[PDB]
């Protein structure tokens, strides 16, 4: 409950989906 | 969903699928939030127009799937529902106002490397968040267009990163009276850019990474559209913060 938004195979392995740099990018500008 | 690409595999742990009993037939999506309560669209629940009147018997989730076509025994899982909660106020008659169901699950689940709750937001997350330009994450297995032919139902999970739009472009797309209960999201005319969720998508999970703490968090519901990836038109969701007030009074007290 207290792991949410984590995922297993890549929060918290530590690595990145192949689209998640867009959804990071967004927030400065493209 | 609509220029969605095949997912990664474990890449939506949340992801829940809403099938009926009855015939065995998909009916919406959803999303895990806790070990045991599943959040989904009212109007993939309760929807008088077209006979639409689901109790808990009458249909069931599944979880941690992957690829909808074979069977993945151990890491999915099968759910029965021990109640539904529709949202008192939801206004199926004009608009799908406050279009949020809840559905608490007969024995909870155990999470795994595929199945994983999503984050609910908080007024600070919802506030930074929820602006127009960023660009939030839909999944769920529906129609790859907007209309089917011979050939658009998918095999793993579709995802697409949709940006946010502003709240004056949504209501001026649109003929409905969009409330502070929904957001829009799309692309643009002139944005070179497309992507929308479709048929069967709905009720799923609208989601963005934080950049404060690298968590996943649901800022809406897949609730509505006029077609699928139509220019001018967007895709509506529903504001799953402005709601949360009812999560709370339902969850904790009847957890
Ligand atoms: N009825 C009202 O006046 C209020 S608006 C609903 C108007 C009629 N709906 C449609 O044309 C679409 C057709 C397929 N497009 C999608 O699924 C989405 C596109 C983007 C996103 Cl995001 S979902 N279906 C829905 O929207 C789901 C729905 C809504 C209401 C009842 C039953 C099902
Ligand atoms: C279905 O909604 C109707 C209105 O058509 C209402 O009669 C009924 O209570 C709902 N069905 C249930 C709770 O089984």
């Amino acid at each position: 409950e207290a792991d949410c938004g984590l995922r297993p195979l890549f929060e918290k392995k530590s690595l990145e989906d192949k689209t998640e740099r867009e959804l990071l990018e967004s927030y400065i500008d493209g | 969903i609509v220029e969605g690409s095949d997912a990664e595999i474990g890449m939506s742990p949340w992801q829940v699928m809403l099938f009926r009993k009855s015939p065995q037939e998909l009916l919406c999506g959803a999303s895990l939030i806790s070990d045991r309560w599943v959040l989904t669209a009212a109007h993939c629940l309760l929807y008088p127009p077209w006979d639409k009147n689901f109790t808990e018997n009458d249909l069931l989730v599944r979880i941690g799937k992957h690829s909808r076509t074979r069977y993945e025994r151990n890491i999915e899982k099968i759910s029965m529902l021990e109640k539904i909660y529709i949202h008192p106020r939801y206004n199926w008659r004009e608009n799908l106002d406050r279009d949020i169901a809840l559905m608490k699950l007969k024995k909870p689940v155990a999470f795994s490397d595929y199945i994983h709750p999503v984050c609910l937001p908080d007024r600070e997350t919802a506030a930074s968040l929820l602006q127009a330009g960023y660009k939030g994450r839909v999944t769920g297995w529906g129609n790859l267009k907007e209309t089917w032919t011979a050939n658009g139902q998918p095999s793993v999970l579709q995802v697409v990163n949709l940006p946010i739009v502003e709240r004056p472009v949504c209501k001026d797309s649109t003929r409905i009276r969009i409330t502070d209960n929904m957001f829009c999201a799309g692309y643009k005319p002139d944005e070179g850019k497309r992507g929308d969720a479709c048929e069967g998508d709905s009720g799923g999970p609208f989601v963005m990474k934080s950049p404060f703490n690298n968590r996943w968090y649901q800022m809406g519901i897949v609730s509505w559209g006029e077609g699928c990836d139509r220019d001018g038109k967007y895709g509506f969701y529903t504001h799953v913060f402005r709601l949360k007030k009812w999560i709370q009074k339902v969850i904790d007290q009847f957890g």
